């Protein structure tokens, strides 16, 4: 069997993770201080990631990247922006920055009937290869009071003749490629002594001319209730799985 | 660095003089006490336990006592019985009775002061003394009562050396009294005080593990012994012989002692074997823990291991050991308790012993022990609550309350050992 | 990348390169009364255990 | 010449010790009688070797070392082996009964009764040195002598001599090699009493080490040995600025001004390439390029940490073989653009560079191949401080239950003492955090 803490309950996410986890009856769940594990679900604060990698004859897996607030609290992001070479200048996918004090969009895309605005959260996934894996479903937090991926599309396609793919996906599947790739050199646990995995929430805003911007990233997603099932097992399968096998892909690799 | 053996009673002098056969054989030393072994790593650290002598013989530093002179004369009577030296025979001949308190109080007062010349002239000629190690019964009167008193006056002369006992707890299953609960529970009293480490060998467990694992319906001591022989032997393999490994006694405290009164070891041994296919080293550490394998009658499920040192010998790789015991602490690791880091200690030594060609000998400092101190707390008090067979005792200078004393002493330890089994 | 300070031998050379720029002993006696404060403390509990044994 | 007094204390410094004076031997050429042909000044000179080594008017070359252990059977063998007739009889030192890995035996009861003794025998070194520069010390934190005895000679050392420079070569404790359960304990407490005696301090991780042997030299179950003879690789390139021709690192004093702007942060993180197996039986040479690219790898550092998440207050490397400058000035560009080098606010971000043009030498039958350059950095990052972390963390598991600590109190030790050094780590981890973020 392979081993599992889990140090943050509050984790609407990882808890259905622990779940599936133990219902493969090939994992077990330790208590939150017993160092002798494979995979630690951590806390959101202060992670010890110091003292990962040190247990001999254990592989272990957590599932955060340590330095990935450099991409999630919105002050870092804005810094990272200004000055990242491989962004600067040429983003012109992320409002003007200097909480913090960015430009309001004027124009917003309004879904109708009904003058609504939205924004929209995909999620994203990243192993311990640093393969980006973007999850098929998303959803807009329209203003349940959730619109899905399939009626967007067939919005776009009845209201204004083309497809949710070329309209809007693209631009989110460079933009999602374009920060995670920046910040892969001082993040990434290719040889190290442990190994990271970490679920992302990329939320964006499309005006009234179809072109994407970037919101915010948030490092510790929660997700549609629709939706739980299916994500949750992906990241079993690819993220967790990858490293400790057991005995369709609803996932979308961005290459680099 | 050298050991001074000490063996007292019927039980201390026969588990002794196996203990001696057996490692004469390993270190190539036959009954006249001279050498014919292959390699010399037989010889290099063999001072621990033999002292060198005029013809380049070797003679055990060993001391055999006892109140009745019959178990002496069958030790002399016995194969090694010649490499014993003479002087190191104190006997008397009244004999103790089965009576913590002929043995401790009035029989052994007498013989007492005897036996510390000989350890005293032992010692002097000793470079470094490491400490002392005792084989004895818990339940009888010379062993129980004596024994517990020479290591109270032992520590009065030498306080700072090392007091290492093995003491053999009764049981039903193989008895010789009903008093066999005064005896234990008094001795263990002296035991919890004036013992650094001491190795709980059940005979309890030696039954059993002769009844259902061995499968010989009626055991004699010679096969309980058997048992005791072999894991006497694979207890003392880093004391005997150069390895990754060079121990002492003090170390060993050091590192499996966390409380001072917590100082009493489960031991185990793979594979069991009665007085040709050789272990795979998985097959050895699966036995090792196996709880069919402890020489105490303790379930170690319920408890938590507190540390834990195992020895493996023969020719083995040393990466598959590791690998191994790496398996077990992290597929059972509630089993050890969190807050003793890497509490686990294996060491290897290339010399299996004789008959068998991959061996593994355990060391637990388990709190799962306590169900051994409950056992014999529970039949002494059944007793003591109504007096019974305590006129033996009073008759010979006791009190009552040195009995209150004892039981309680005995009922912490047991309260202590459950603390920190649920600890956090 | 300034190279700096270079110095040659016949064993061999040393320099440096710069990227970007910036931006009460304790006594003898003190120790050594720690260190019989500890041997008094250990003769102490001996002298309690050779009086726990002598009761 | 300005001459430097080497101390070993306990069984891993004292084999360390061997490892390196073995090695040093062979970069010298000084066979294992003392003898050296390629000196021809006999009985005296000025050389830079002689920094390290005393001269007999027998032409010998004896060590400007002092072995000392509580316990004789480590330094035995070095009285009867190869190098034997290296050593004079005096510089080596053992008790009787060791200090049972027990930092407080080590520090209070046995070390009384032999402190004097090497203090004397270490100003017998001291009186043959026209101008002592200080003392470079080899010890495990772990061990009862390695812990104990050391910081107690660390405090008499800065009576006597204080003036002088003491450098530290300390073993940090691993549990796929460590001995002792208490470990976490004798750390904690030598590095309170160690803390402001030492100017310098070179962590050796044996995880870290134990990992190299395993990954690059291809060997299932690495023993002392193999550790060793790769842990003096890096001690020979550390001192051999004092040994050979140099301007950089010439003196002791340097490592400090060079490597420590804080005196308490005197922690350095080493990182050495290439570790090339001998039995490979045809290496690549890797290029200064990529062997300077490697000592931003954690895979190859002495302690396991990720600088990424610190910040760098210094920075040397120290390159021996067929280097020349503008090689390295190559590499040091393409590698800035690729990897995350901060240095703090109020220092310069560059590094200090050495080259000795001799190659690494290995010992001959060895399991480390010989390569035509190899790179040692030293950088004063504070990504080191997970390090203490991790043991911090094992020592407040145990005190909490204050288990062992008998064994301390029983050697006239106070329990104070314990949570005194333990806060001693609490104000050093913090002192590393503000400096770092
Ligand atoms: N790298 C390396 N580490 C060693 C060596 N010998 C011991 N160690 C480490 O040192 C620690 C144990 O300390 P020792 O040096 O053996 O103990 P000591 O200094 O002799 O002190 P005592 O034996 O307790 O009196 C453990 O962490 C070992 O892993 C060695 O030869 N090389
Ligand atoms: N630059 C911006 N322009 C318009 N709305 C924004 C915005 N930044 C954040 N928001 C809104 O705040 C929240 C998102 O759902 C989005 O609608
Ligand atoms: N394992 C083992 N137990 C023994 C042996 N002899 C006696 N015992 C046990 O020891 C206790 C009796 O102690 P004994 O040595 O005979 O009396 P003593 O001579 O006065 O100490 C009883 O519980 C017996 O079951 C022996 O040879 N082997
Ligand atoms: C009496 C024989 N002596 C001895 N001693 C051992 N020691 C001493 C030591 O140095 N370390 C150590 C650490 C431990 O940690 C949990 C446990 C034990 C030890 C030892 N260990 C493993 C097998 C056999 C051993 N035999
Ligand atoms: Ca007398
Ligand atoms: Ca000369
Ligand atoms: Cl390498
Ligand atoms: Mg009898
Ligand atoms: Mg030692």
């Amino acid at each position: 069997m392979y081993t599992f803490v889990v140090r943050d309950e509050n984790s609407s996410v990882y808890a259905e993770v622990s779940r599936l986890l133990l219902a493969t009856g090939q994992w077990k769940r330790l208590r939150k201080d017993n160092p002798r594990f494979n995979l630690m679900l951590g806390e959101r604060n202060r992670l010890p990631f110091g003292r990962l990698g040190h247990e001999p004859g254990l592989v272990q897996l957590v599932n955060y990247y340590r330095g990935a607030d450099k991409l999630c609290r919105k002050a870092s992001l804005v810094k990272l922006i200004k000055t990242s070479p491989e962004l600067s200048e040429s983003c012109t996918w992320f409002p003007e920055s200097y909480h913090v004090i960015q430009k309001y969009l004027e124009k917003p895309l309004l879904l109708e009937p009904g003058h609504r605005k939205f924004d929209i959260r995909s999620w994203v996934l990243v192993d311990h290869l640093y393969n980006i894996y973007l999850y098929r479903e998303g959803v807009l937090r329209t203003s349940g009071n959730e619109m899905f991926f399939e009626e967007f599309n067939q919005y776009l396609m009845d209201a204004l003749n083309t497809t949710l793919e070329n309209s809007i996906l693209l631009q989110i599947k460079h933009i999602i490629r374009s920060c995670l790739m920046c910040i892969e050199p001082a993040i990434s646990t290719k040889h190290l002594h442990y190994q990271s995995f970490q679920l992302f929430g990329f939320d964006f805003m499309v005006d009234e001319e179809l072109k994407v911007w970037l919101i915010e990233v948030n490092g510790a997603p929660a997700c549609a209730q629709k939706l739980y099932a299916e994500l949750c097992q992906g990241i079993v399968d690819v993220a967790i799985s990858s490293v400790f096998p057991l005995a369709t892909s609803i996932f979308i690799k961005l290459h680099h | 660095r050298e050991i001074v053996h000490i063996q007292a009673g019927q039980c201390g002098n026969q588990i002794g003089a196996k203990f001696w056969e057996v490692i004469s054989d390993e270190h190539g030393i036959d009954p006249t006490g001279s050498y014919h072994g292959d390699s010399d790593l037989q010889l290099e650290r063999i001072n621990v336990y033999y002292n060198e002598a005029t013809g380049n013989k070797y003679v055990p530093r060993a001391i055999l006592v006892d109140l009745e002179p019959g178990t002496m004369d069958s030790v002399r009577s016995g194969p090694f019985g010649q490499i014993f030296r003479p002087d190191n025979f104190v006997f008397g001949q009244s004999g103790a009775g089965n009576n913590w308190a002929k043995g401790h109080y009035t029989e052994g007062a007498e013989l007492v002061d005897s036996v510390l010349d000989v350890v005293r002239k032992e010692s002097e000629s000793c470079d470094c003394l490491q400490g002392f190690q005792l084989t004895h019964s818990l339940g009888g009167g010379t062993g129980s009562g004596m024994g517990t008193l020479l290591i109270s006056k032992i520590r009065e002369e030498y306080p700072d050396r090392i007091m290492n006992t093995f003491s053999v707890m009764p049981s039903p299953k193989v008895s010789d009294t009903v008093v066999e609960p005064y005896n234990a529970t008094l001795s263990v009293h002296q035991l919890v005080e004036n013992t650094d480490e001491t190795y709980c060998i059940d005979n309890e467990a030696l039954y059993d593990i002769c009844f259902r694992t061995l499968k010989l319906t009626t055991p004699t001591y010679g096969d309980l012994n058997h048992l005791v022989s072999a894991t006497m032997s694979g207890v003392t393999t880093c004391l005997r012989f150069p390895g990754q490994l060079n121990a002492d006694l003090r170390k060993l405290a050091v590192n499996m002692v966390p409380f001072p009164r917590l100082h009493f070891f489960m031991p185990g041994f793979a594979p069991l074997t009665s007085r040709y296919r050789a272990l795979t080293v998985p097959e050895l550490t699966q036995q090792m823990f196996d709880s069919k394998n402890m020489m105490a009658a303790c379930d170690p499920r319920h408890g938590r291991y507190l540390t834990v040192a195992a020895i493996f010998r023969g020719r083995m790789s040393m990466k598959e050991v590791d690998e191994q015991m790496l398996n077990v602490q992290n597929k059972n690791s509630s089993y050890f308790v969190e807050w003793i880091p890497n509490n686990v200690k294996t060491a290897v030594c290339d010399i299996p012993p004789r008959g068998l060609k991959m061996s593994a000998t355990f060391i637990g400092n388990s709190t799962a022990i306590q169900e051994l101190f409950k056992r014999i707390s529970e039949q002494f008090t059944a007793m003591f609550r109504r007096k019974a067979f305590l006129h033996w005792y009073t008759g010979e200078g006791m009190d009552e309350m040195e009995f209150t004393e004892a039981e309680s002493n005995m009922n912490d330890l047991v309260s202590e050992y459950q603390q920190y089994q649920d600890a956090t | 990348m300034e190279v700096i300070e270079l110095n040659k031998c016949t064993s061999g050379q040393s320099f440096e390169v710069i990227l970007k720029p910036p931006s009460r002993d304790p006594s003898l006696e003190e120790i050594q009364k720690k260190l019989e404060a500890a041997e008094e403390r250990r003769k102490y509990q001996e002298a309690e255990l050779l009086k726990h044994l002598a009761e | 010449m300005r001459e430097c007094i080497s101390i070993h204390v306990g069984q891993a410094g004292v084999q360390i010790g061997n490892a390196c004076w073995e090695l040093y031997c062979l970069e010298h050429g000084i066979q294992p009688d003392g003898q050296m042909p390629s000196d021809k000044t006999i009985g005296g000179g000025d050389d830079s070797f002689n920094t390290f080594f005393s001269e007999t008017g027998a032409g010998k070359h004896v060590p400007r070392a002092v072995f000392v252990d509580l316990e004789p059977t480590v330094i035995d063998e070095v009285r009867t082996g190869t190098y034997r007739q290296l050593f004079h009889p005096e510089q080596l030192i053992t008790g009787k009964e060791d200090a049972a890995n027990n930092y407080a035996r080590g520090h209070y009861t046995i070390g009384k009764e032999i402190i004097d003794l090497v203090l004397d025998r270490i100003r017998k070194l001291a009186d043959q040195c026209t101008g002592l520069q200080g003392f470079l010390v080899f010890h495990s934190f772990g061990g009862g002598t390695g812990s104990g005895f050391t910081s107690l000679l660390m405090e008499r050392l800065s009576v006597d001599y204080g003036k002088k420079s003491k450098l530290e070569f300390s073993i940090y404790p691993a549990p796929q090699v460590s001995t002792a359960v208490v470990e976490p304990y004798n750390s904690i407490l030598t590095t309170h009493t160690t803390l402001e005696h030492s100017d310098c301090a070179f962590m050796v991780d044996n995880e870290a080490i134990y990992d190299i042997c395993r990954r690059n030299l291809d060997i299932e179950r690495p023993t002392y040995t193999n550790l060793n003879r790769l842990i003096s690789q890096i001690v020979s390139s550390i001192t051999a600025s004092l040994r050979f021709d140099g301007a950089l690192n010439v003196d002791l004093t340097e490592f400090q001004t060079n490597l420590v702007p804080y005196p308490r942060i005197h922690f350095p993180l080493a990182t050495y390439a290439p570790v090339i197996s001998a039995e490979k039986a045809y290496h690549e040479q890797l290029s200064v390029a990529e062997i300077t690219n490697a000592c931003f790898e954690p895979a190859n550092q002495m302690v396991k940490c990720d600088p990424r998440h610190g910040k760098y207050m210094a920075c040397c490397l120290l390159y021996r073989g067929d280097v020349v400058p503008k090689d390295v000035n190559a590499a040091i560009a393409t590698i800035k653009t690729k990897r995350s080098i901060q240095f703090v606010d109020w220092c310069p971000t560059g590094f200090k560079v050495g080259i000795n043009y001799q190659p690494p030498t290995v010992v001959p039958g060895g399991d480390l191949a010989k390569v035509q350059r190899a790179v040692c950095m030293l950088s004063n990052t504070t990504a080191i401080a997970e390090a203490w972390a991790r043991l911090d963390h094992k020592f407040d598991l145990m005190y909490a239950k204050r288990a062992f600590v008998h064994w301390y109190v029983g050697e006239g030790m106070e329990e104070g003492e314990f949570s005194e050094a333990r806060e001693d780590m609490a104000a050093l981890e913090k002192d590393y955090e503000e400096v770092g973020v």
